[PDB]
């Protein structure tokens, strides 16, 4: 049957409430923190995953912070629901990472919170509410649709990530690190999230021009907004031919064309879409705190990985090597961008045995001149034999 | 449809499997225990891991183009979508995602989340994303019929409201602020919270040349990467000196207290030296260590945050707050990504927080006017120049708005402010010249 | 799909709008009123199809918000009250023009 | 009158003598120099202008460094000879900063050297040659033609140039800076020289739009050369009427002109000079060595200081400014830029007294960017009060 | 004689006044106690400080646009000019300059300086610029009918030619080198000259896009600027161990040696400090001082020179060496200064030096056919792509080659490299995706 | 200044081009004959001045040295075998063009 929420299509201004925003985050605030907002004197990382910050009142609150998909069902976010029923008075949040909290305000509380959701697991196997992501470790991976939801992509992200954190699982749950390692993915250069931002960055790419749709372009595109959407100035204006006729359409230089797409997000007549074709861009080096240097963009140190569902081996295999190698030649307190800063690129590159290729030299307008080397300080590598 | 190989490996590990929780849900929706009558088909999830399964193979996404869908009165708030083989995955021949407006910082009861996932149980498909990118509560999959039934029971029942998409203001996000940190420098939450009501109008209805971020950080860590992630970012930050407590700086070098508050504690690292972990690392080489006492130069402090995230229970944030402004952050399409570019060094950043929603209404009045076709604040400002941003704000030139001063003797002056003028007769330098 | 109304054919997609430009027809916004929540068409309403009409003829592109209020001297409250799914979805739709595209 | 060197203009090409480059530098080395050649052990300085080099086999070779106008008569080259011929058997050599120095190889010819060149002086009073210009001290200034000879310059090279060394004579004759502080300048944004790789440059430049002849362009130009040289596209052909004639020619958009006269260096219908309008730019910072540092480019830290003849005042007590504060704050070997990065730009203008003014802002094209400030690290200063 | 007020102030003052230096030739030659029959107006240098006393005062230069003169044979090599107000200056009506070759590094004789003051003050102005910038003898002031005249007697009685001017191939200088530094990886002034005899036809006859130079340093120290002030830069270095003399580095701690040669012997900086001054100083932090002894992890080290710069008696070059190849320097016409890139890490110095050629001629082959009118090396690497010049030298890309790799994903592949190519039809695309 | 040869008048600067293109001749051709190092004219030399004077018509500016070299197919020394002054000074002056600009 067709159950009403009581709008009405036949007077849909009738009875609208517009323009009420989200409920106040106060509204949901657990009593301590409500109570002591403003307050706080200090905290501590008591466990992997555990902290605890103290009132200048004494008064404490422990947080459980736990890892979690992203994508999640209803049934899920009603067990976390029922774990913060059962412990914590109703209340949890999430962490800009998407991590779940549960917090408590007392340690025996902590203690029966904590033995319960170790319990928790899947049929399949996997951990339902993995404790950890709390100081230098690797806390989950800011990510995307992929081929879940979105039009434009060039690779997947749940199931990348979930390949990733797998083999990085032991990171999650343990604060081993120089510093915190933020990794983040994007399916397509559009690189929604941290990809820009983040200590290692994977990123969707495509290594063939668009296919042009002549027969429908100027029926169903907008074509001043494709040729400005080109960064490259690949895409003119053109008359073509259909069924004999002359129709107004595009047409792009393969030579000028770097394959970003973003003619195809104007234009629904230049999909670009390609299994093997399309592929991982692997980047590092990038931060956005303050603290000591400042903020950096990552930079591009493999131009391209295929795509290998449902665990892409050759993509998780780099990711993999670059951690051990910062993690094991980096000094306490440097994210990857610092060590690398500190050792040199091509010191980098001979540690990690990560092939370097002329796609890495930047060649995008006249800001690439500054990406290049104006000093003859070096280091002999093997590259230079 | 069901036979999924690929996905079925992604149940295999240790993190949890995105895979395994979406066939629960297809499992509770087949099982309909609460018989519900779902208003889209039961199966829908079920579909949607099909047609993922099918793309795993594929290698290729099998979502059309784009798609156009909505509420009356909003010009934004729902990303349509509609699958490219209705045929064969008619569970997601439409499996639009709604934007709901969250909490800041996130901050929820179990009571409210369980009304949410009522709604959307169904209405939708059971699927969600425990927040966007962006900040919003995402509900992944529904058919168009739904998505006002949907905004009538949110509005109605749940008092809640749809978040941000198109040319428009997005949704505002920040870190936990005061909640639960003391770094923060100002209630990060609070001000997010009134300019998302303050700016409702312009949230929900597209006025702007191009998409709009706003990310509030309560002190330069940037939990929330404001000044990654938002076109206007408000970090937090103080004026006067460093709080010390040479009997817990005391405390750090007897060991009683861990170094990052035991951040590191997963390595042996060796005993805290502070000489080697703070004094010599300061950026700027503002401090002193001498006779067992910690001193800092405050006036040549810029204020990183590494000695205070290392040595939180001595070091202090200091009394005198307010915020620092930086704009123009972005992701690469077209010119190239760009993180934010320091502004206002210093601002007032308590409610009703007129000060900075003034810098925030003079950016819009300027940029909302010059800004060309779909093009970001930052690139405005690398085309038109930073000199009119800080004109249009009423901001004075000061060196904090440069990390170097230009290399090029292209400097262009303003007409009024050159003896004379510009209007030259060639014939008069002819008198001093000869051709 | 195609829309079959007064003895008129309208190919469209599944948002509702247009495939070809030029099959729009007078009968085409009569159709679509109901959908977009209008109950009659006023001179106001044909002011803004005509603009978006002109605009998109002469440049190739649907018009900016800013310039669509400019010159028919219509704010933004007053578009959404004359189309309450607003400029795009709604008068854009109307007038017969492309689908929106971009990030929303 | 006329006095033929034997040269036939009736037959032009007859026993011409074409590509035979220089002379070889060997013809003209000191037999000691000729010797030990590439046999080198180590140098010392001696005193401020004077060094010692001592071969591997033992031989010494010591060199007295001179300043010099650059711009010289050949009285003074042969005067220069004429001290070659007397302690240096006819020897003697330019540096590449145009100082001359002479080389002997014993300490007794040395001081009989030394002696002599301070007494030198001409019938005003300067010295002919004053000995300095080493270690870390302020050398000559690389300089360009200015109004003695170019056509282009904004403002004259060897009068400021003059100006500045009698302020900084105390600097060239001793060595008490933290490290070598090289000031050039250019007589014109062309940049001749070493401007924008000195720790101090100082380039002429314009404040206002070119003039254009209308009536004579035409005949004058190559109209798309004069368009082609233009950095903001200001220019742009057009078919003007003057005198009621139709005449091809050339408009400029005054708001994209930022009078950098290249098009007049295209063009002669595009002049620009203008005495009150034309000054000089202040920039420091740059240095080209790549010891510790790599090298740079000096920036922009004062806009516009205006043409003063005979000895441009407000230029050259800013110059001296600079080196004064550096002189005091900077730290053993810091060169100017090295200073500059270590305490901050803020801090630089609060020490040095100097006024900031948004014309110091980088606004040219997609690099501008990355000169604007990118972290939350800053240091209030008086400029913020 | 014209009055001078204003040069006259520049009279006074320490520093060798080039304006008493004029005043001295105008009145060498008011005497002539040579007899010499001037080919130009015995006044000439008078009427030269009568017209910059006049540019002075208006503060304005006093020289026509441009102006094209030269020898038959060459396309450049002298630079035309003529006063504005030559009625009033007739003794600088024409006053061209002439650029004479230079030896290497300037070394000199008397003789040789003499014969060409013996040639000037007949046919020219008596004024000189002893080196413009690139390097050539620099002969100030004559008029058009002396041209030919005095390059009959420089190629026929000084055998000396003319130095570059216009679109080719500048005159080349280097650093001193071997002849008197115990720095210099290579003969400088060797390969200086051995090129500037192998090139003299791009030299004298224009040929390039525009103009083109080379310098050569010997050591990174730069002396010559070469990776500032050329477009094909060569700069000495060595690839083995420094050598490092431990019985001399006891001398500098000890005080027997003065640190940097005695460079900053005029300020009391304290007693040398060899952790403080080389080690801690030292950019990759590569060295080591434990124990009386110094260590240097050469792997490990970029060669800046600062050590060896602070210890000459101590520490030496390497052995094996060579030079780095940089290009692409050049000032900020039209779209901004640039400095050397990194092309050739390392490569042979030695005579013949055909490794180095090898890299010369190929990039002109590329340049000279896809260089814009009036553009230089540096900016067409820019338009075209830095992959590109590493192709047509046949330069495999190493990490060297970057100070950063790119933060953009705009990247290029060429087709062959991607598996399928770029020929593709939608009709098939359609099959998979519907429309 | 002013020439005059063969009973023409041509108005010329201090280094001998042509005030005016439009004044060309091939008198003027006559007259600056010697002053470039050339005793007779041949088909050669006209190949290029005609050339030069084409692309000038055509494009606005003198072609480039790689672009007299490719159309006419003399190279470089070819060039200066037949204009001893070089292709600017020379043909350029000599074809009717204005005076070279730039360095040098
Ligand atoms: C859903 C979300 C990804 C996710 O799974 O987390 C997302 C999804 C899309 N983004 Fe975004 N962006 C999301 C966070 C971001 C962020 C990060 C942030 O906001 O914190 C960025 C970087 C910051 C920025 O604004 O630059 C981001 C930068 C972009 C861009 C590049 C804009 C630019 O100027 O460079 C595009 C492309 C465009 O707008 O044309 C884009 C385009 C898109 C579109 C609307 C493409 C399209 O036409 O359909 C994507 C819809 C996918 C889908 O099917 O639902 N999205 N996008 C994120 C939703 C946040 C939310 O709470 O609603
Ligand atoms: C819970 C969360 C805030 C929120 O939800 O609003 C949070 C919480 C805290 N972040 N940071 C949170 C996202 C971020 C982000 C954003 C991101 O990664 O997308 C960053 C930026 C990353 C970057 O720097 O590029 C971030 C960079 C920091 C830093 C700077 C660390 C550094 O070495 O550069 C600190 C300082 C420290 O760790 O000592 C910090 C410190 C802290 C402290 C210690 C502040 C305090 O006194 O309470 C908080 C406890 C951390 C812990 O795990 O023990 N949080 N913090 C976020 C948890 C994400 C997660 O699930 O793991
Ligand atoms: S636009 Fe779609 S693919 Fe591309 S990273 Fe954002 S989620
Ligand atoms: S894919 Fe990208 S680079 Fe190729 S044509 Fe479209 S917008 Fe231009
Ligand atoms: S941005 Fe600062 S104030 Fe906000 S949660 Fe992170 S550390 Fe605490
Ligand atoms: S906040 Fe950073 S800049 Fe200021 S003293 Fe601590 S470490 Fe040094
Ligand atoms: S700095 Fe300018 S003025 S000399 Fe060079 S081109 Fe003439
Ligand atoms: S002066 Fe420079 S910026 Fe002005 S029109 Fe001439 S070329 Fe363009
Ligand atoms: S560049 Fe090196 S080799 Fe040449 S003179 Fe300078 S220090 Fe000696
Ligand atoms: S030459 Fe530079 S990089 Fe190598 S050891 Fe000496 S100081 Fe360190
Ligand atoms: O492809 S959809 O937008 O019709
Ligand atoms: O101005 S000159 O070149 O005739």
């Amino acid at each position: 049957a067709f159950i009403s929420s009581g709008y009405n299509p036949a007077k849909p201004m009738e009875n609208r409430i517009t323009d009420i925003g989200p409920r106040k985050f106060t509204e949901f605030f657990p009593p301590v923190i409500a109570k002591n907002a403003g307050n706080w004197d200090y905290h501590e990382i008591l466990e992997p995953g555990i902290l605890v910050h103290v009132a200048k009142n004494g008064d404490k609150v422990f947080t459980v912070r736990c890892g979690a998909a992203r994508l999640m069902s209803t049934s899920h976010i009603r067990e976390a629901c029922e774990i913060a029923k059962k412990f914590c008075n109703g209340h949890l949040r999430f962490t800009t990472r998407n991590n779940i909290e549960f917090m408590v305000d007392n340690e025996e509380t902590l203690k029966a919170l904590v033995a319960d959701l170790k319990t928790r697991k899947f049929a399949a196997g996997s951990f339902k509410f993995p404790i950890g992501g709390t100081g230098a470790s690797i806390s989950n991976i800011v990510h995307t649709q992929g081929w879940v939801y979105c039009h434009t992509p060039a690779t997947d992200a749940s199931g990348p990530v979930k390949a990733v954190m797998d083999e990085l699982f032991e990171e999650f749950t343990s604060m081993r690190l120089p510093a915190i390692v933020r990794v983040s993915l994007a399916c397509c250069i559009n690189m929604c999230g941290a990809v820009h931002c983040s200590d290692i960055g994977l990123v969707g790419i495509h290594r063939k021009p668009p296919m042009i749709d002549h027969e429908n372009l100027a029926e169903l595109c907008e074509i001043p907004l494709a040729v400005a959407a080109c960064p490259t100035a690949a895409v003119k204006p053109i008359t073509a031919e259909v069924n004999g006729q002359k129709v107004k359409s595009v047409a792009i230089n393969n030579d000028r064309c770097m394959y970003c797409g973003n003619c195809y997000t104007m234009c629904p007549a230049l999909p670009l879409s390609d299994g093997t074709g399309d592929g991982i861009a692997i980047m590092v080096g990038g931060k956005i705190s303050n603290r000591i240097k400042v903020p950096s963009f990552s930079k591009v140190v493999v131009a391209f990985v295929p795509n290998e569902p449902p665990r892409w081996p050759t993509m998780a295999k780099i990711v993999k090597k670059i951690v051990e190698v910062y993690a094991e030649d980096a000094r306490k307190y440097e994210r990857i961008g610092d060590w690398i800063h500190r050792i040199g690129w091509e010191t980098f590159y001979e540690k990690t045995g990560l092939e370097f290729s002329h796609h890495c030299i930047d060649d995008f307008r006249d800001p690439a001149y500054y990406t290049w080397r104006q000093s003859t300080q070096f280091k002999f590598v093997s590259f230079d034999s | 449809k069901h036979p999924t190989p690929m996905l079925d490996e992604l149940e295999k590990g240790p993190w949890p499997s995105f895979v395994s929780d979406i066939k629960q849900e297809c499992d509770n929706r087949a099982k309909n225990p609460k018989g519900l009558d779902y208003q889209i088909p039961a199966e829908c999830p079920d579909d949607l891991l099909g047609i993922l399964e099918l793309s795993f193979h594929e290698g290729e996404t099998h979502w059309k183009h784009g798609g156009i869908v909505g509420v009356f009165g909003y010009g934004g708030g729902v990303i349509g979508r509609y699958c490219d083989q209705p045929e064969m995955f008619p569970g997601v021949a439409h499996f639009h995602t709604v934007r709901l407006a969250q909490p800041a910082a996130k901050y929820y009861t179990a009571e409210y989340l369980e009304a949410i996932c009522d709604v959307w149980d169904l209405r939708g498909s059971g699927l969600t994303n425990m927040h966007g990118s962006t900040g919003d509560i995402v509900l992944l999959g529904t058919q168009t019929p739904q998505l006002e039934e949907i905004f009538f029971e949110m509005t109605h029942n749940l008092n809640t409201d749809l978040g941000g998409s198109g040319s428009n203001l997005r949704t505002p996000e920040s870190c936990l602020g005061i909640s639960r940190c003391e770094f923060a420098c100002y209630d990060t939450q609070l001000m997010c919270y009134q300019l998302t009501q303050d700016y409702q109008d312009e949230l929900h209805r597209p006025a702007f040349p191009y998409k709009f971020k706003f990310k509030f950080d309560g002190c330069p860590n940037g939990c929330v990467a404001s000044m990654a992630r938002s076109d206007f970012a408000v970090i937090g930050t103080w004026k006067d000196d460093i709080k010390i407590d040479q009997e817990a700086v005391k405390a750090y070098v007897g060991g009683e207290f861990k170094p990052n508050a035991g951040a590191h504690a997963g390595r042996d690292w060796g005993k805290f030296d502070i000489e080697a972990e703070v004094v010599g690392l300061c950026p700027t080489g503002c401090m002193t260590y001498e006779s067992g006492t910690l001193s800092i130069d405050n006036k040549n402090c810029t204020r990183c945050m590494h000695c205070i995230n290392t040595m939180p229970r001595a070091l202090k944030i200091g009394d005198e707050r307010g915020a620092s402004i930086l704009v123009g952050a972005k992701a690469p399409v077209l010119d190239g990504a760009q993180m934010g570019s320091l502004l206002i060094p210093f601002i007032a950043a308590e409610e009703p927080f007129d000060e900075v929603k003034e810098v925030i209404e003079n950016i819009w009045e300027w940029w909302m006017e010059e800004g060309k076709n779909r093009e970001r604040l930052g690139e405005t400002m690398k085309r038109v120049g930073f000199q009119k941003l800080l004109e249009v704000t009423g901001t004075k030139a000061v060196p904090q708005h440069v990390s170097e001063p230009r290399h090029n003797p292209y400097i262009f002056f303003k007409e009024e402010e050159v003896p004379g003028g510009w209007s030259r007769d060639i014939s008069d330098y002819r008198k001093r010249h000869m051709r | 799909a195609v829309v079959e109304f007064a003895g008129s054919a309208f190919e469209v997609d599944e948002d509702g709008f247009l495939n070809a430009f030029d099959d729009w027809c007078p009968e085409w916004v009569k159709y679509a009123k109901g959908s977009e929540g209008i109950g009659a068409g006023s001179a106001d309403h044909q002011k803004i199809i005509d603009f978006l009409q002109d605009y998109y003829k002469a440049n190739g592109i649907a018009p900016m918000v800013r310039i669509l209020s400019k010159v028919t001297g219509f704010k933004l409250k007053q578009i959404y009250e004359l189309f309450p799914s607003g400029p795009g979805k709604g008068a854009c739709k109307m007038a017969g023009l492309p689908k929106p595209t971009g990030c929303v």
